[PDB]
C-alpha cells in the first residue's frame, strides 16, 4: 500500500531553519511528483511547490521562493522541505502529496508535520480554580490554565473520575504563551458536597499541579 | 493565479441527505480539478481526480461533475463518517490553488446556551493579574456573539475566545471567553458582565457579578 | 506435413490497408476461436491513414470481417501549465496485435506525441501506443509508457540520457501466461531499444480517458546504457517469452536486437528484472539476426528451445560469391543450469532475396507424433518469388533438416505472403492445430487447416 | 598388338572414337574379316587401310581474333585491346582435352570516372570547406595517370521522415538547425548535383554552393545513395569504356535494409533508378534501404568500384562491410577530409593492381584449369588471378579444357573475362564426336540382312525400330 510517513512535530525559534522529511512507504519515491502543501486555520491550504525525485527538478509558488527549498534522496526514498528565516507566519502544518494515476493530481497525503515558531522558553502553566459567585439545579465549575509553553497539556477532573459533562477548550496563544480553560457541570447536591479537583499536567516542564475548587 | 471560490463555507445537514458542494474558478480549467476530504483532527484523503474520477477505495456515494469553470461534489445518502471538511483544488495551472473549504455539520434543534461567569481566583489576584471567565455551553446553531461590559460599558481590548468542535454526544457547540486585566485596573471598576446573543432569543442572555460583593 | 493446401480459407480487408500485417488467434470467454487481424494503413475518419483492427469470426468460407473499434481522434489536454498532444495520423494501429485470455492488444508504434509549454516543446516524436479491448464487454484501455512531459532543452542539458521520445512502443509485443504485457520499443533510449512491461489488469484499472499522462505503478522498464555495442541496436525489434532458467515461478524474456554491435545482431535472454542471462551473437553483419525469435520445445524434453531468424543472411557459394537467402538458427536448451551453446541446426534459404527466416511460427505438434514443429516464412521465396512457408518437424535430436511440406503463396507477386504467421491453435476443433498466414501486400489472410496424416 | 580400341570390340565408327582420343576408324571396303576397323591410326595404315577412309579427328585450338594489346588506353573510340586473343575456335573429341592461353594487360592511360558521394549531415560542415579546391587538385594528380578524367558530385543525409527528421516546430522543417544558432538546409535523402564532366571547375563551384543539413540519428542513409548513384546511369553519367570510382565519404555508421521499419517503411528496395528531373531520390520516404547483396549485384552489373573513405572511428565497420562486398576498397579519411585526394589516388592504384579471371556460360560437361604467370615469368599452378600489379603490367594464363564424354549439342560458346574489364576472350567450342562417313550412309541397304539394316562407314547397323 502507498503511505507517506512524515517527520515529527518541530518546535523552532524565529530566524532559524528547519528541514521536514517525507518518506515513501510501499513504493519508490522516484515514481511520481512529490508536492508540499501548507495549511493554516485562517489562511487555509497553500501549494508550496513540487519536486520530480527522478531528476531533482522543482517548481515553486513565487510566494515561497526563498523560504521553501524542496529536495529528495532516492537512496533513502525520502523527500524534504527545508524552511529558512522562520517567522510566526511559518507556523503551520506541512503535508507531502503525490498523485494516484493522473501525473498532475493530488491524491495521496502524508499525515502532516506540525511546525511552531516562537521565542518562548519552556514555561510551566499557572492553574487557577474557578468557583461560581454567591442557586439553580445545575452548577458549573471551571479551571484556568494560563501562560504555558509549549503545547500540550492534559486536564482531567478528580483524576479522570468525573469525565461526563465536561468541556475542555482548545488552547490559544496569548503573547507567545498559551492559555486554556475547562468547565464541568453537575447537580447542586454534588458540590461542594463532593471534592472536585482540577488535574493539569504539562510534560514539557514536567509539572502536575492539582487545584481543588473551593466555593466563595 | 487561478482563484478557487468554494461554496458554501458550511452546511447543517443530516444522515441520508443528498448534498452538493460547488467550486467556481476564475477561468476555465477543463476538469483539471480534484476533491479532498479531511476528517476532524486528521490528514487528507483524495476523493475525486480529473473532475469525475473516483480515487481507489472511495465509496460510490461520492461523485464529481461540472465543466469549464464550475464543478460540483455530490454525496448521495450521507454517512456518519462524511461529516468533515472538503476542499477543491485546481491543477490546470501552476501554482496549484485550493478552494477555501466546506464543513459538513450535524443538524439539530436550536438550543440556548448555559452562561456562567467566574470572577478572578484569589491565587491569580495575588500574582498581579485578573481574568474574568465566561462559559457559554451547549448551544445550536454555532453562530453566537459574546460582549464584555465593564460598569455597563463595552470592552474589546484583552478578550480571548475559544470554541469547541461540534460535540459528539448532543451535536451542540460551546464557547469560552476570557477577559484579562491587571489587578490594578480590575479594581478601578465594580460591575463585570458578559452578554450572549443567539438566535434562540431576541433578548441577550446576561450574566454578571459585582466586585467585593458576594 | 499435414496442412491442407487444397481447400484454403481467405479473409480480406480494404485495398491499401495492409490487412494481414499482423495477426493472432483470439479465444472469447467461451473458448470460441476467432482471428484478430491488424491493418496498419486502414483509413481513419479524416480520410487519413491511421490503421485499424479486425476481429474475424471463424468461417470455412472466410470473407469480410467486422472492425474492432478504437478511438482514432487526436487528443489535447491543457494541464499543469502544459499542453499534451497525441497525433494518430500514420500511427500504424495494428502494426502488431496479440491476444491473451479474452483481451486483445493492438499497438500503433508510430503514434506521435508532443508537450507544449510557452515557447518550448518536448518535440513531436513517435513514442508509440497500445490499445486494449475486451470485445465481449466493450471495455477499452490504453498503454503508452514512453510519453513524458520533459522539455527538449532538458534532454540536451543531460546529454540525451533516458530519452524515451522515439520508443515506438508496441513495435513488437507478447503477453506472459500470467497476463503481463511486454512491449518492444526499438527506438527507446535514443535508438538503443527498451522493453516495457505491465500487468494487463493494472493497465485497465489505472486507465481513464482524457488523462493522457498517467502512472501504472506496477510497470517495469528496461535500462539505458553507456555501452556503444548497444547504440542503434533496435533492442526490442522482436520479443518472446519462455522458461529458460529452470525456475518455473519466473518468466524469462527473449529480445531481438538485429543491429546490435555495429549491425552484428544479437538475441538476449533476460529475467523479468531485465538482467541478462544469455546473449546469442549474430553470425554475419547486416544479416538482421534477431529479426524474428520463436520459443518452443521442439525435441520433446520439456525444455523450451530458441529459434532466431536472420532473413538477410548471405550464404557462401562457388567462386567466392555470396547469395542473400536468409538463415534460421535453432538452439536447444541444455539440461539444468548451463549456457545455450552453439546452434544445434542451421536452416538456410534457397531463393535469392527470399528472406527465409523473416518469420518463425511455433505450430504445436502438427502431425501429432509427440514433438512440436515450426513454420518458417520466406515472403519473397519460391521459384516465382511470390513467397513460401516451410514446415519443419521436431524430433528427438531437434528439428528435421528438410521441410515436411512447403506452402506456395496463393496471392500475386508482392503480397509478402508469410511476413506474419501464427500457429498452434485448432480453429475448427478437429483436434489438429492450424496455421494462419498474413499477406499484407494483398490485404488478405489465408488459413491452412491441418488434417489427419496421409 | 591389341589395345583398348580393338579389345573394346566396337560396333561403329562413332563408338570407336568414343573409346579413346587415340582411336581411329577405317571405313575401307577391302579390309580382312578378322582385322579390326578400330585401332591406332598407325596400326590401320600398317594393315593397308586407305588413308582417305581413315577417320581420326584431332583436338585442336586456333585463334580467330588476335588483336595486339594496346600500349595506350588514350585516344581511340574505345578500340582499346586489354585481352588477347579475343576469340578462338576450340575442337574436342570425347573425353579429350586441349589447352590455350590468354593475355591480360592493365592498360596505361585508361579513362577514369570519379563520382564523389558525400555525407552532408551536420558533422561534415568542415569537410565541405576542405574540398572546395578538390576538383582542380584531383585533376592535377590524376593527369599523371590518365588523360580522360571526368568527375561529379552527389550528397546524402538520411530518409527525410520521422524519427530521422525533426518535424516540430514548423520552423524545424525549413531549418533543422533552428534551435541552435545557425541555419542549415532542409533534410534531404540523396541529391545528385554534378553529372560526370571533364570540366573540373564545375566541381569546385558546385561544392562551394553546397551546405549541410541535420538529422536526429547517427546512422545515415548513404546506402540509398550508393544504390541510386549506381543504377541511375544516364543521370550520373558513367562512361562505357572507363574505370568507375564511386567515392563514398562519411564519419558515421550506416543504415541497412530492414532499418526502414522504424520509419514505417517496409517496401523492399527495388534496385531501380528513382532520381528524376529535380535530382532528388523520390523513393526515399517510401522504400527501404538496400541490402548488401542487392548493392553488390548492381555495383557488379554497372562495373562500379566502390571506395569507402571513412573516418577512423568507423574504419573497422566499413572494412567488415567491404569483405561482404568483394571488390570494395577502404581508406582512412581525416575528420575534415583534408587527405581525401591521396586516398582516391591510392584507391585507384589498388583497383588496377589485380587481374582476376571469370568464366561465363561454361557448359556442364566442360571443366577448366588455370596456370597463372604474374611478376617475371613465374608460373603459379591452379590460379586464375594476379595481384600486386602496376599500370602497364601484363600477365598471362594457361588454360586447359577437359570434356567429359560427348554432349547432345555439338556447338557451344563461353567467355573468359577479367573482373571489371570491358574486353574478353570468346571460346567457340565444337565437339567432334561424329565421323564424316556417317553423312553418306545408306539406309535400308541391300547389304545388311535383306534391307533390315543401314550401311555406314563400311559396316552394317540395325536400322530405326530395331
Ligand atoms: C570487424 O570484424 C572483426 C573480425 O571478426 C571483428 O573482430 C573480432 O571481434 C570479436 C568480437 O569482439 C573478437 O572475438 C573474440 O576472440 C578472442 C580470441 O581471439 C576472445 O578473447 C573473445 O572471447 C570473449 O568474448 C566472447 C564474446 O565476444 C565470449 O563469448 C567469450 O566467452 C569471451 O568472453 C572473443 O571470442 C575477435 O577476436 C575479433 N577478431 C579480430 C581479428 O579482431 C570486429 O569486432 C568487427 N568490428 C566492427 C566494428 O564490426
Ligand atoms: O549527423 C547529424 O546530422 C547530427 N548528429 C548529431 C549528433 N547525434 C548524435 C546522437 C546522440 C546519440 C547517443 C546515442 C547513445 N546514447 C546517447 C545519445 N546518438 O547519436 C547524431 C546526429
Ligand atoms: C598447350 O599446352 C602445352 C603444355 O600444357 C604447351 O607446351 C603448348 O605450348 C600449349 N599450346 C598452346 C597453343 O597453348
Ligand atoms: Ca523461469
Ligand atoms: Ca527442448
Ligand atoms: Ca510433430
Ligand atoms: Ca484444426
Ligand atoms: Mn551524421
Ligand atoms: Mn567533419
Ligand atoms: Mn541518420
Amino acid at each position: 500500500e502507498v503511505q507517506l510517513q512524515q517527520s515529527g512535530a518541530e518546535l523552532v525559534k524565529p530566524g532559524a531553519s528547519v528541514k521536514l522529511s517525507c518518506t515513501a512507504s510501499g513504493f519508490n519515491i522516484k515514481d511520481t511528483y512529490v508536492h508540499w502543501v501548507k495549511q493554516r486555520p485562517e489562511q487555509g491550504l497553500e501549494w508550496i511547490g513540487r519536486i520530480d525525485p527522478a531528476n531533482g527538478y522543482t517548481k515553486y509558488d513565487p510566494k515561497f521562493q526563498g523560504k521553501a527549498t524542496i529536495t529528495a534522496d532516492t537512496s533513502s526514498n525520502t523527500a524534504y522541505l527545508q524552511l529558512s528565516s522562520l517567522t510566526s507566519e511559518d507556523t503551520a502544518v506541512y503535508y507531502c502529496v503525490r498523485p494516484l494515476y493522473d501525473y498532475y493530481a493530488m491524491d495521496y497525503w502524508g499525515q502532516g508535520t506540525s511546525v511552531t515558531v516562537s521565542s518562548a522558553k519552556t514555561t510551566a502553566p499557572s492553574v487557577y480554580p474557578l468557583a461560581p459567585v454567591c442557586t439553580g439545579s445545575s452548577v458549573t465549575l471551571g479551571c484556568l490554565v494560563k501562560g504555558y509553553f509549549p503545547e500540550p497539556v492534559t486536564l482531567t477532573w478528580n483524576s479522570g473520575s468525573l469525565s461526563s459533562g465536561v468541556h475542555t477548550f482548545p488552547a490559544v496563544l496569548q503573547s507567545d504563551l498559551y492559555t486554556l480553560s475547562s468547565s464541568v457541570t453537575v447537580t447542586s447536591s454534588t458540590w461542594p458536597s463532593q471534592s472536585i479537583t482540577c488535574n493539569v499536567a504539562h510534560p514539557a516542564s514536567s509539572t502536575k499541579v492539582d487545584k481543588k475548587i473551593e466555593p466563595r | 493565479d487561478i482563484l478557487m471560490t468554494q461554496s458554501p463555507s458550511s452546511m447543517s445537514v443530516s444522515l441520508g441527505d443528498t448534498v452538493s458542494i460547488t467550486c467556481h474558478a476564475s477561468q476555465g480549467i477543463s476538469s483539471n480539478i480534484g476533491w479532498l476530504q479531511q476528517k476532524p483532527g486528521k490528514s487528507f484523503m483524495g476523493l475525486i481526480y480529473y473532475g469525475t474520477n473516483l480515487v481507489d477505495g472511495v465509496p460510490s456515494r461520492f461523485s464529481g461533475s461540472g465543466s469549464g469553470a464550475d464543478y460540483s461534489l455530490t454525496i448521495s445518502s450521507l454517512d456518519s463518517e462524511d461529516f468533515a471538511d472538503y476542499y477543491c483544488v485546481q491543477y490546470a495551472q501552476l501554482p496549484y490553488t485550493f478552494g477555501g473549504g466546506t464543513k459538513l455539520e450535524i443538524k439539530r434543534a436550536d438550543a440556548a446556551p448555559t452562561v456562567s461567569i467566574f470572577p478572578p481566583s484569589s491565587e491569580q489576584l495575588t500574582s498581579g493579574g485578573a481574568s474574568v471567565v465566561c462559559f457559554l455551553n451547549n448551544f445550536y446553531p454555532k453562530d453566537i456573539n459574546v460582549k464584555w461590559k465593564i460598569d455597563g460599558s463595552e470592552r474589546q481590548n484583552g478578550v480571548l475566545n475559544s470554541w469547541t468542535d461540534q460535540d459528539s454526544k448532543d451535536s451542540t457547540y460551546s464557547m469560552s471567553s476570557t477577559l484579562t486585566l491587571t489587578k490594578d485596573e480590575y479594581e478601578r471598576h465594580n460591575s463585570y458582565t458578559c452578554e450572549a446573543t443567539h438566535k434562540t432569543s431576541t433578548s441577550p442572555i446576561v450574566k454578571s457579578f459585582n466586585r467585593n460583593e458576594c | 506435413l499435414n496442412l491442407d493446401p487444397v481447400q484454403l480459407t481467405f479473409y480480406a480487408g480494404p485495398n491499401g490497408s495492409q490487412f494481414g500485417f499482423s495477426l493472432d488467434f483470439h479465444k472469447d470467454s467461451h473458448g470460441r476461436v476467432a482471428i484478430v487481424v491488424g491493418a496498419p494503413r486502414t483509413l481513419g475518419p479524416s480520410q487519413e491513414e491511421t490503421g485499424g483492427v479486425f476481429l474475424c469470426p471463424w468461417r470455412a468460407e472466410g470473407g469480410q470481417c467486422p472492425s474492432l473499434l478504437f478511438d482514432l481522434r487526436d487528443e489535447t489536454r491543457n494541464v499543469g501549465s502544459q499542453t499534451l498532444q497525441t497525433f494518430k495520423a500514420r500511427q500504424g494501429l495494428g502494426a502488431s496485435v496479440v491476444s491473451w485470455s479474452d483481451v486483445i492488444v493492438a499497438c500503433a508504434p508510430w503514434q506521435h506525441w508532443n508537450v507544449l509549454e510557452k515557447t518550448e516543446e518536448a518535440e513531436k516524436t513517435p513514442v508509440g501506443s497500445c490499445f486494449l479491448a475486451q470485445p465481449e464487454s466493450g471495455r477499452r484501455a490504453e498503454y503508452s509508457p514512453c510519453r513524458g512531459n520533459t522539455l527538449s532543452r532538458i534532454y540536451v542539458e543531460n546529454d540525451f540520457s533516458w530519452d524515451k521520445r522515439y520508443c515506438e512502443a508496441g513495435f513488437s509485443s507478447v503477453v506472459t501466461q500470467a497476463g503481463e504485457l511486454v512491449l518492444g520499443a526499438p527506438g527507446g533510449y535514443y535508438f538503443l531499444g527498451l522493453l516495457a512491461q505491465a500487468p494487463v489488469a493494472d493497465i485497465f484499472s489505472s486507465y481513464r480517458p482524457g488523462i493522457l499522462l498517467w502512472h501504472v505503478s506496477s510497470q517495469s522498464l528496461s535500462f539505458d546504457s553507456s555501452n556503444p555495442e548497444y547504440f542503434d541496436g533496435y533492442w526490442g525489434y522482436s520479443v518472446a517469452v519462455g522458461e529458460f532458467d529452470g525456475d518455473l515461478n519466473t518468466t524469462e524474456y527473449v529480445v531481438g536486437a538485429p543491429t546490435w554491435s555495429w549491425t552484428l545482431g544479437a538475441v538476449e535472454i533476460l529475467d523479468s528484472y531485465y538482467q541478462r542471462l544469455h546473449r546469442l551473437r549474430g553470425e554475419q553483419m547486416a544479416s538482421y539476426f534477431g529479426h524474428s525469435v520463436a520459443v518452443t520445445d521442439v525435441n520433446g524434453d520439456g525444455r523450451h528451445d530458441l529459434l532466431v531468424g536472420a532473413p538477410l543472411y548471405m550464404e557462401s557459394r562457388a567462386d567466392r560469391k555470396l547469395a542473400e537467402v536468409g538463415r534460421v538458427y535453432l538452439f536447444l536448451q541444455p539440461r539444468g543450469p548451463h549456457a545455450l551453446g552453439a546452434p544445434s541446426l542451421l536452416l538456410t534459404g534457397t531463393q535469392l532475396y527470399g528472406r527465409f527466416g523473416s518469420a518463425i511460427a511455433p505450430l504445436g505438434d502438427l502431425d501429432r507424433d509427440g514433438y512440436n514443429d515450426i513454420a518458417v516464412a520466406a515472403p519473397y521465396g519460391g521459384p516465382s518469388g511470390r513467397g513460401q512457408v516451410l514446415v519443419f518437424l521436431g524430433q528427438s535430436e531437434g528439428l528435421r533438416s528438410r521441410p515436411s511440406q512447403v506452402l506456395d503463396s496463393p496471392f500475386p507477386t508482392g503480397s509478402a505472403f508469410g511476413f506474419s504467421l501464427r500457429g498452434a491453435v485448432d480453429i475448427d476443433d478437429n483436434g489438429y492445430p492450424d496455421l494462419i498466414v498474413g499477406a499484407y501486400g494483398a490485404n488478405q489472410v489465408a488459413v491452412y487447416r491441418a488434417q489427419p496424416v496421409v | 598388338g591389341p589395345n583398348i580400341c580393338t579389345t573394346r570390340g566396337v560396333s561403329s565408327c562413332q563408338q570407336c572414337l568414343a573409346v579413346s582420343p587415340m582411336c581411329a576408324w577405317c571405313s575401307d571396303e577391302a579390309l580382312p574379316l578378322g582385322s579390326p576397323r578400330c585401332d591406332l591410326k598407325e596400326n590401320l595404315l600398317k594393315d593397308n587401310c586407305a588413308p582417305e577412309s581413315i577417320e581420326f579427328p584431332v583436338s585442336e585450338a586456333r585463334v580467330l581474333e588476335d588483336r595486339p594489346l594496346s600500349d595506350k588506353g588514350s585516344g581511340d573510340s574505345s578500340q582499346v585491346t586489354q585481352v588477347s586473343p579475343q576469340r578462338i575456335a576450340l575442337r574436342l573429341r570425347p573425353d579429350d582435352s586441349k589447352n590455350f592461353s590468354i593475355q591480360v594487360r592493365q592498360v596505361e592511360d585508361y579513362p577514369v570516372d570519379i563520382y564523389y558521394l558525400m555525407d552532408l549531415s551536420y558533422s561534415m560542415k568542415d569537410d565541405l570547406w576542405s574540398i572546395q579546391n578538390l576538383g582542380t587538385k584531383l585533376a592535377t594528380q590524376m593527369r599523371k595517370l590518365t588523360s580522360n578524367l571526368r568527375i561529379g558530385f552527389g550528397a546524402f543525409v538520411d530518409k527525410p521522415v520521422s524519427p530521422y527528421m525533426y518535424i516540430s516546430p514548423p520552423e524545424a522543417l525549413e531549418n533543422p538547425c533552428y534551435d541552435m544558432k545557425t541555419t542549415c538546409l532542409p533534410m534531404f535523402g540523396y541529391k545528385h548535383v554534378l553529372t560526370l564532366t571533364d570540366q573540373v571547375t564545375r566541381f569546385n563551384e558546385e561544392v562551394k554552393k553546397q551546405s549541410v543539413s541535420r538529422n536526429r540519428d547517427a546512422p545515415e542513409g548513404g546506402f540509398d545513395a550508393i544504390m541510386q548513384a549506381t543504377v541511375c546511369d544516364e543521370k550520373i553519367g558513367w562512361r562505357n569504356d572507363a574505370s568507375h570510382l564511386l567515392v563514398f565519404t562519411t564519419d558515421a555508421k550506416t543504415h541497412i535494409a530492414l532499418d526502414g521499419r522504424l520509419a514505417g517503411i517496409v517496401q523492399p528496395n527495388d534496385g531501380q533508378c528513382h532520381v528524376g528531373s529535380d535530382n532528388h531520390y523520390s523513393a526515399s520516404t517510401t522504400m527501404d534501404y538496400p541490402s548488401l547483396g542487392l548493392m553488390t549485384e548492381k555495383l557488379s552489373q554497372k562495373n562500379i568500384n566502390l571506395i569507402f573513405a571513412v573516418t577512423e572511428n568507423v574504419v573497422n565497420l566499413y572494412q567488415n562491410y567491404s569483405e561482404l562486398i568483394p571488390g570494395t576498397t577502404v581508406g582512412v579519411l581525416s575528420m575534415d577530409s583534408s587527405n581525401v585526394l591521396q586516398l582516391i589516388v591510392d584507391a585507384y592504384g589498388k583497383i588496377r593492381s589485380k587481374v582476376e579471371l571469370e568464366v561465363r556460360d561454361l557448359p556442364e560437361e566442360l571443366s577448366l584449369s588455370f596456370n597463372a604467370t604474374c611478376l617475371n615469368n613465374e608460373v603459379i599452378p591452379g590460379l586464375k588471378s594476379c595481384m600486386g600489379l602496376k599500370i602497364g603490367d601484363t600477365v598471362s594464363f594457361s588454360i586447359e579444357a577437359k570434356v567429359r564424354g560427348c554432349p547432345q549439342e555439338k556447338e557451344k560458346s563461353f567467355t573468359i573475362k577479367p573482373v571489371g574489364f570491358k574486353d574478353s576472350l570468346i571460346v567457340q567450342v565444337t565437339f567432334d564426336c561424329d565421323c564424316a562417313c556417317q553423312a553418306q550412309a545408306e539406309p535400308n541397304s541391300h547389304r545388311c540382312n535383306n534391307g533390315n539394316g543401314t550401311f555406314e562407314c563400311g559396316v552394317c547397323r540395325c536400322g530405326p525400330g530395331w
